[PDB]
């Protein structure tokens, strides 16, 4: 339980600024 | 008589420190009702300009806090008491003036505790802070009891002695005191064998032998008039020797089943 | 709902018309919500049980 | 009316929760199959 | 001008209100949103934007320029931090913070998500209202007692910020179960006999029925301090006794809840139930930014452990650098070691100044009765059989009857654990040994399985989903 | 500023019948502060909401149900709040109480569940309080004049209080049936009520004088019912036209069996041409 919360806590700040950008993205990208 | 502040306060002197009466002083106290509704219209909010509402407001029920405490009747004192408190937070003891107020906040003190409402008697100790406004004669009683019972130096306690000062506060420190002769009474039991009879005298709070006769027969040791406190001694001094067995593991199919469960 | 804060003024349509909207709404809006927070489990149970599943299979 | 009152708006999302409550629960059945 | 006021303060709130919003009202993401928020977003926020190129800053540039102009206290508080119509308590920069001039730089852009005050005047055309109007009041709490604003500022966010989200989605509550929180630290400051319950109670009830634990925790840690200020011990203990507490809320906001009920607890005499509490407390807080709330707590906890009964270690008091504060705290230890009275009682006076402040003072009266209570359960469960007059020197007591009376109080309760045998005047200890030809032990590891049991079906449970969360997030 | 409750308590404990009276009306603002010390004395409160020498009734019973949802007990402060009938005007202007409301709907929807299936009505087991409730939304339907909404409502609810003849109430009357049809098969796995909603369509379809071709076809294959085709067959005649005609004549083919299709051949050509 610790191990994966270890993790978790460094990928955090990378990983949900990100998802605003790639969320836009995605939107984009399916209509082709 | 009809009362109510800054034209009355005759009741309150002629109820006691002067003649003993209540027949005049709390035998009329149903119209003083007539104008609280008023006055109770307004504590709402609690504000410095609600102050002279609030002063008349209090002045009925000293008056009528104090008739049920010479009466004898702790359920009456009780509802008037409490409303005093409340009057006096409006920005934490606001109100903390008149020594017809002084006896009632002692009162109120040893009240809690010979109930055994032990988080009352704390919320109290904090609210009220008038013990050096009105100063230490009668309201000194819970005080240094407070100071004694939590230190265990029973013998100090200032309770067993606190019926000679009284101003009508005889009453409240009896009761008290006869829940503080329980506690150690149901305990000194489990404490040791057929002791003394004046050993028994001694530290069980009693005043005579024949007290304490009356008062351990109904608790459960001297039934006679001989000791019978080794009954109850002896259970309580092997806590490893006890096997039923079966009756004793208390179903370990129990604990089996909700820890095989998860596997 | 076109609000969830407090807003308006009573009519039927103004406080009492929305906040009453609101709590016929909120029966159906429930089991949406129970759902979202439920998704969290089942992708869990999910990713076990296709890992057991390949291995039990194969 | 047919303009867009507050009705209609209550309208719409009852329509919507409603719909979409029975594929909803055919989700909720996958967790507990 | 001051390209660091704009920049930094406005995209750094952006992606982490955008992220999530958006993801709870989506899943529920929760374990991941609360690892950010606690040490990321509060510490960058705090320390750094302190010394950019303009005065203070903490991020009220977010609720200034992603506002939306909502029917909030967030624009309220805004207007004392800058000037609009007030100047405030605090004074404005024209380095490019400006409220004076609405409509200065943006770094952020379009998308509904980001938020954008000039792309939309009201958010009161949908049920995001209550969250958006929750996120931006949480920025501004924070920062209130930290620039020294006082007076208005702080009232407006105890019964007014119970006023923006009662009526809520599980999505809703979960954005304004953060905004209580940093609402509370600046509340326990303070003491008001102002009545801000209200709210608080009606608020309480209808939350739970619409979903979200985490609003409902924040919310009983803040009512705990309302009681403290009032310093009426009955109405605390009304909600201690009811309250359980559930595990979802992050851990800074947990370790805030059990100091304050360790506290209160202990005075009744209740040692026992508030010494677990405390000492959860110490360990749950965070690093170096709890530092402040950590001295305090250690102080407390040196008392509600020494009133159980034991007498807490020397070396703690010595440790965290506050040893000097610490230092009659262990003075507090060695005379209840002792047993004598009058080095204890001499030192409750001269440093209860020191304790006054801390809010200590009011377990430490109680202590007393240990000094001499610790003494007699040491002597007595290592050696059985000593005589009463033996314990009567030895502590300095009046009488070996005065002894006896320390043993009548604590015997029921079981702590002392002996008896008083008068059959030639001796204290005679219950203890006896040989445990394992009985079934008792059985019962004992039984009890300690069941408890980690419940724990262990959690663990499984709870590991999975972090991880998973960061993968359903989109990634670059 | 006060935060004791602890005069309030004694006012409604006292003899006084003028006391307990006032308290009531005093006590509306607070017992939603207090409320945790006015718990105790909650026994008093229900005494004077109870006790018919007071009218002091309905601010009692307000102030009685306050404190039952505060300790966590939600049915008996809606029941009590039922029982006096207090007015929801100023429930739901206050941000206090708004739990009780919440409460009342989701109470009344696990009521009428049971009692709307088959009867036209909702029963007694709704009060006129709860009935009072729904009526407001009631009347929001009716102005928007749109069946769809009331239709929303009704399938949750099982009423056919709404869902048969409430264009006499006034609201839209064509294109009520494709809403219906697609909805009920799709949320519904209760028969019972599943047939009463197919049972209205067939007196829906007769009020009109087209009814939408579509859905007179589903009714016919599912039910067995020469009805549901009859009404369209029946307007048909009276309105004279080629064109209508044959629409929902293909429509019903379709779905239709060799069995249907020896029935609707008869039921027209008694109607007419």
């Amino acid at each position: 339980m610790v191990v994966v919360y270890l993790a978790s806590l460094i990928r955090s700040v990378v990983a949900l600024h990100n998802l605003i950008n790639n969320k836009i993205a995605n939107r984009d990208a399916e209509k082709k | 008589l009809q009362a109510a502040a800054g034209m009355y306060e005759q009741l309150k002197d002629e109820w006691n420190r002067k003649s003993p009466n209540l027949s005049k002083c709390g035998e009329e106290l149903g119209r003083l009702k007539l104008v609280l509704l008023e006055l109770n219209f307004l504590p709402t909010t609690g504000t410095k300009l609600t102050k002279q509402q609030l002063i008349l407001a209090r002045d009925i029920l000293e008056i009528g806090a104090q008739w049920s405490i010479l009466c004898k009747d702790i359920p009456s004192f009780e509802r008037y008491m409490a409303q005093l408190k409340c009057y006096y937070f409006d920005y934490k003891e606001q109100l903390p003036e008149s020594a017809y107020m002084h006896q009632l906040l002692g009162l109120n003190l040893l009240f809690l505790l010979s109930q055994n409402r032990v988080a009352e008697f704390h919320t109290e100790l904090e609210r009220l802070p008038a013990k050096d406004i009105q100063t230490n004669v009668y309201i000194k009683h819970p005080v240094s009891l407070e100071q004694y019972l939590m230190e265990g130096s029973y013998n100090k306690v200032f309770l067993a002695k606190g019926n000679i000062p009284a101003e009508s506060y005889t009453f409240f420190i009896d009761i008290l005191l006869d829940t503080i002769r329980d506690e150690i009474a149901g305990c000194i039991e489990k404490a040791y064998e057929k002791i003394l009879f004046a050993e028994a005298t001694r530290i069980l709070f009693f005043s005579t032998p024949k007290k304490m006769t009356d008062y351990a027969k109904k608790r459960g040791w001297l039934l006679g008039p001989n000791n019978y406190y080794s009954f109850a001694s002896q259970q309580q001094k092997p806590e490893d020797s006890t096997i039923p067995s079966t009756e004793l593991a208390r179903q370990v199919i129990e604990y089996a089943r909700q820890l095989e469960m998860i596997v | 709902m076109a609000l969830d804060g407090p807003e308006q003024m009573e009519l039927e349509e103004g406080k009492a018309g929305s906040g009453l909207r609101q709590y016929y709404l909120s029966k159906i809006e429930e089991l949406q919500l129970i759902v979202n927070d439920k998704s969290q489990n089942l992708r869990r149970l999910q990713a076990q049980r296709n890992e057991l599943n390949a291995k039990v299979r194969l | 009316s047919f303009l867009g009152p507050e009705p209609e708006d209550l309208e719409d999302l009852y329509s919507r929760y409603k719909k979409l409550q029975q594929e909803l629960e055919f989700l909720e059945v996958q967790e507990e199959y | 001008p001051a390209p660091q006021d704009v920049e930094m303060k406005e995209e750094a709130a952006a992606g982490s209100g955008s992220a999530g919003e958006g993801d709870g009202k989506a899943a529920a993401t929760e374990h991941s949103q609360r690892e950010l928020d606690t040490v990321t977003l509060e510490d960058i926020k705090e320390h750094v934007r302190q010394l950019e190129k303009a005065v203070s800053g903490k991020e009220p540039r977010f609720v200034l320029r992603a506002l939306r102009m909502l029917p909030s206290t967030s624009r309220r508080l805004n207007h004392y931090v800058l000037y609009k119509a007030v100047h405030g308590f605090f004074t404005s920069n024209n380095a490019t913070r400006d409220f004076l001039l609405p409509f200065l730089e943006e770094p952020m852009d379009t998308e509904a998500d980001l938020q954008f005050r000039p792309r939309t005047g009201k958010a009161a055309s949908a049920p995001l209202l209550p969250e958006v109007e929750a996120y931006l009041q949480l920025l501004m709490v924070i920062f209130l007692m930290n620039s020294k604003r006082y007076k208005e500022a702080q009232k407006i966010s105890d019964d007014l910020m119970q006023k923006i989200s009662t009526q809520n989605r599980r999505a809703l509550d979960l954005v304004a179960a953060k905004c209580y929180y940093y609402h509370a630290r600046v509340y326990e400051f303070l003491d008001k006999l102002d009545v801000v319950r209200s709210f608080l109670h009606a608020r309480l009830r209808t939350a739970t029925l619409r979903h979200d634990a985490d609003g409902q925790a924040t919310l009983l840690n803040l009512l705990l301090r309302n009681y403290l200020h009032y310093s009426l011990y009955d109405q605390a203990e009304k909600l201690v006794s009811k309250s359980v507490f559930p595990e979802q809320a992050n851990n800074n906001e947990w370790a805030r809840y059990l100091y304050y009920t360790g506290r209160i607890k202990a005075i009744q005499l209740e040692y026992s139930e508030a010494r677990r509490t405390m000492t959860n407390a110490l360990r749950k807080a965070p690093q170096h930014t709890a530092v402040g709330f950590k001295q305090t707590v250690h102080k407390l906890l040196i008392v509600v452990e020494l009133l159980l009964g034991e007498i807490p270690d020397r070396l703690q008091f010595r440790q965290p650098s506050l040893k000097r504060s610490l230092m009659p705290y262990f003075l507090l230890t060695q005379a209840v070691r002792t047993g004598n009275l009058a080095k204890f009682n001499q030192v409750l006076d001269q440093f209860g100044e020191k304790f006054q402040t801390d809010g200590t003072y009011t377990l430490i009266i109680r202590l007393r009765h240990n000094v001499i209570k610790t003494g007699v359960r040491m002597i007595s469960l290592s050696y059985s059989r000593i005589s009463l007059a033996d314990i009567a020197q030895k502590l300095q007591l009046d009488s070996p009857e005065d002894a006896e009376f320390i043993v009548a109080k604590a015997i029921r309760d079981g702590v002392i654990e002996a008896s008083i045998n008068h059959e030639k005047g001796y204290v005679q200890s219950k203890e006896m040994i040989d445990i394992y030809s009985t079934r008792e032990p059985q019962l004992a590891f039984h009890q300690r399985i069941s408890f980690c049991l419940d724990i262990h079906n959690m663990s499984v449970k709870a590991m999975r989903f972090p991880p998973k969360s960061y993968n359903k997030d989109l990634e670059s | 500023m006060i935060t004791s409750a602890a005069g309030i308590i004694s006012l409604l404990d006292e003899e006084e019948p003028q006391l307990k009276e006032f308290a009531l009306h005093k006590l509306n603002a607070v017992v939603n502060d207090f409320w945790a010390e006015i718990s105790e004395s909650v026994d008093k409160i229900e005494v004077l909401y109870e006790d018919e020498g007071f009218r002091s009734r309905q601010f009692a019973a307000l102030v009685a149900s306050k404190v039952f949802y505060h300790l966590g007990a939600f049915e008996e402060s809606l029941n009590y709040a039922l029982g006096a009938g207090d007015l929801f005007n100023v429930n739901d202007n206050s941000e206090y109480v708004e739990t009780i409301i919440a409460k009342c709907i989701d109470h009344y929807t696990k009521q009428c569940v049971e009692n709307a299936d088959l009867p036209e009505g909702e029963k007694k087991p709704i009060d006129q309080r709860l009935e009072g409730i729904v009526n407001k939304m009631f009347q929001r339907c009716l102005d928007d004049h749109k069946y769809k909404q009331a239709i929303g409502i009704a399938l949750e609810t099982r009423r056919l209080d709404v869902f048969e003849k409430t264009i006499l109430e006034s609201n839209d009357v064509p294109g009520m049936l494709a809403y219906s049809l697609k909805l009920c098969m799709s949320l519904m796995q209760n028969k019972q009520f599943r047939n009463k909603v197919l049972r209205v369509l067939v007196k829906i379809y007769m009020n009109l004088e087209k009814p939408d071709f579509i859905n007179v076809c589903q009714c016919l294959i599912f039910l067995d019912d020469t009805q549901a085709v009859s009404d369209i067959l029946e307007k048909l005649v009276k309105e004279d036209n080629l064109l209508m005609a044959y629409q929902i004549c293909f429509d019903l083919y379709e779905s239709a069996s060799q069995q249907f299709l020896s029935s609707v051949i008869q039921n027209l050509r008694t109607v007419g041409t």
